């Protein structure tokens, strides 16, 4: 199933069901659908790592990657499915004839 | 800083690792030159973290015997207002032994409270 | 609807539903609008996180991104949807027949 | 209402109206307006971040973006308005006939 | 058994065997599946990693690799497998005799 | 932090240098105003560590003689539950002088168990 | 206004009006003026900040921005206003008829 | 022996000899073989080091190279395999004769 | 008056007015002359600063800007100062007529 | 004797001496079977030295020489091996005479 398929190439539950068919309506081929589907993931990461993302309490410590690093691992995502998608409907050259009417 | 960036801070905190936490405060009231104790009892969210590497002290004698140590912690947002002297206490039911909150650092900006960081001491 | 998929785009809860329509309006392309709207909200960072990056109090230690890092997040989100536009408008390259009058 | 929409790009609350339509009246196109308060607000950092961006009293510790840094994004900012502005106002390249009068 | 072999190329037991037999499906080459399958795991490190990676919990302290770190490692393994399918579907050059008919 | 990386991370750092401890649990319970004592024996895999330069104290008196050390560590999983008050206590005999749990920290991720730091006590 | 303007694009209070009018009577284009007045504001920050850009007295510790950032902010800024005078008086390339008398 | 021998190449007792015959089968050259074995060796460096390569309990630190840094060594084995089996299968440049029949 | 603006475009208080009627008079245009003040000006850093530079004694800490960055930006507004003045005495490109005299 | 030199290029006990007849055997030159028997040597560091570079337990604290600084080493050994062995069988360039039959 497409859907599924693309719930695959995406996190399973982050994204509400109709705008998983709304990418799925946009683009035909489910790369590139994958390619959308992770920028707009992407765009999360203002809420959750773009207002903190390394504190200390105490002595408890907590560390994680900056919203630069995460942000650029899921363009780094959007990008490949873009070119997996370039080289599925992509095809090599050609040489072909050519012909005009004469009498 | 502002006032909204230290409330989303506190709350984010709080809610990493919350507690749901029945605080029972004891305040004693002078009467006639001795103490009248009112119990009340309160509830609010909190997250409990450790703060000093400390050593587990025991007072054993012929009143009895008991152990407490000062290692954890706390971090309470401004839902509820909150007060220490030695004439007003404040304990809660840990699982792990009872905690007692010895000491109140009411975090504050420009004049106005948004939560209480705040220090306990685990009785065994 | 137009404005629940620009609202998915440009992430929600930051602008009024009037200024939405004022972007809409601006553009036919929904991504064009996406990433007009998607640098006046980079705009709004030195509001809602401000410069204080970083602060320790008591024993709370806070470390947010940087606004420098939040705003070019911002303008990279802006910029893909710009080549989104561009490549949904873009048509490829073409050789056509050229003809004058002559007597 | 154009006040309302440069007040919306180029942040609120910091230049009174007066100022605002003299930007107004200094060029048409708005964007270009944007660019000129942008860049006349990142002048403000001097008194703002140049005397301190970093300073410890106690335990109390707070760290802002350096005068550079900041003002460095507002730049950036006033350079993608007026970019706008010139892509608002270019035209593509033409072929266009030629014809000199002769006996 | 090529099911057991991709389990080789790729982790055991990150996917269920409903997917791995559908990139086997998905190209001949099993490399290429690999390189496919490789591509979908790496998305998978959001979740078995996360991005907090390091943290400190009374005398506690652990240093995980960062979440760019396994996706580039994951995508250089990708990109390793579907450089050894070009390689093995690789042929050299040519020349050719031409020849076309008159009279 | 999710609750498999915790428990991923200790029992990794458990089983890098694991020791197999028989942990003996002497419980006071009260009876007529005194202690009737149940003892109880519990396995668990546990891995020992240094915590603090501390000082081998002395205690030599005319009840007896014995001297000891704060230095060691404990970490122990989630598998058995784990409790020391005055009236309870926790030993057990590594080779080199019996150990005794002196502390315990339970390690708790949104309120649910995952595994115990503790302190350790090494009587000569 | 010509120096309420310029006091806008140079900050006020630094200055006496009477160095505003010198620069104005030097040029005519406001901007030629505010980039002249800039870098001599830029010259004063050896005496408003000085070089001693961090230091910890007690439990204080103030970091200021170091003078060299504050001059190279100032001179960014003169370099803008310098470039709004030329793209202000620049104009487009030109082709013009040429003609020789000849009997 | 060649088992034995791509055992030696191919560091020992991580692999079953199961699919060490998978490989030499795969292969007919044994350093091709090697270098095939010493990528999917660095495939275990995701379990053994990527959700953990630096930890610290009580005083006691150990620290280990990154995930990245071992990988990077398997690769380099792996690409010194290739280039050996390369250079075994190369042969020089030629010049021949050219012939063509004619009448 | 020259001298006063030659001190304006200089911070003062650390020539004697001799000198300063010396540049004056060494060099006609006053900008030359300011290069000239500035980097004499620049001179004197290796007493102030290049003895000391940062010290701290007790729990009061004192750092300052090195000697190499204030004379660096001494050195840049000395070159402001020179290419203000060759800008004032530029003059654009000519196109003239030429004419030989013959019989 | 062949196998002492061998070993005195590898030291000693990190090959059984059966197979330094091998080495000898698969090439004539004494350096190409150096630099292969380096690059077999330098695989057997992670079990040798293995990632765990640096470690402190109690008042100890060893520092030893990461796995990828040991590999390039090795490798850097085998590569010299293998340029002495080009060195020693390379031959300088020649001109020699041409000449074909003919009546």
């Amino acid at each position: 199933e497409k859907l599924r398929l693309l719930l695959n190439d995406k996190d399973k539950k982050s994204f509400t069901d109709e705008e998983l068919n709304l990418f799925l309506e946009e683009a035909d081929c489910i790369y590139c659908a994958a390619s959308q589907g992770w920028i707009l993931k992407s765009l999360q990461y203002e809420n959750t790592v773009g207002e903190m993302y390394e504190y200390k309490v105490g002595q408890e410590t907590y560390k994680s990657s900056s919203i630069k690093d995460l942000v650029s691992v899921a363009y780094q995502n959007a990008d490949k499915f873009k070119d997996m998608c370039t080289n599925k409907k992509e095809k090599g050259s050609f040489m072909l004839g050519i012909s005009t009417e004469f009498e | 800083i502002n006032i909204d960036r230290r409330r989303k801070d506190i709350i984010r905190t709080i809610n990493i690792n919350p507690t749901n936490i029945t605080i029972t405060s004891i305040k004693k009231t002078e009467i006639d030159g001795a103490f009248e104790e009112t119990e009340t009892e309160i509830k609010c969210v909190v997250r409990i973290f450790n703060e000093k590497t400390a050593e587990k002290q025991i007072s054993s004698e012929k009143q009895g015997t008991f152990s407490s140590i000062r290692t954890y912690g706390m971090l309470v947002s401004n839902d509820v207002i909150l007060e220490v002297n030695s004439r007003d206490s404040l304990e809660f039911e840990c699982i792990y032994g009872r905690m007692k909150i010895v000491n109140i650092y009411p975090q504050i900006v420009k004049g106005e409270l948004c939560g209480y960081q705040c220090s306990l001491e685990r009785i065994d």
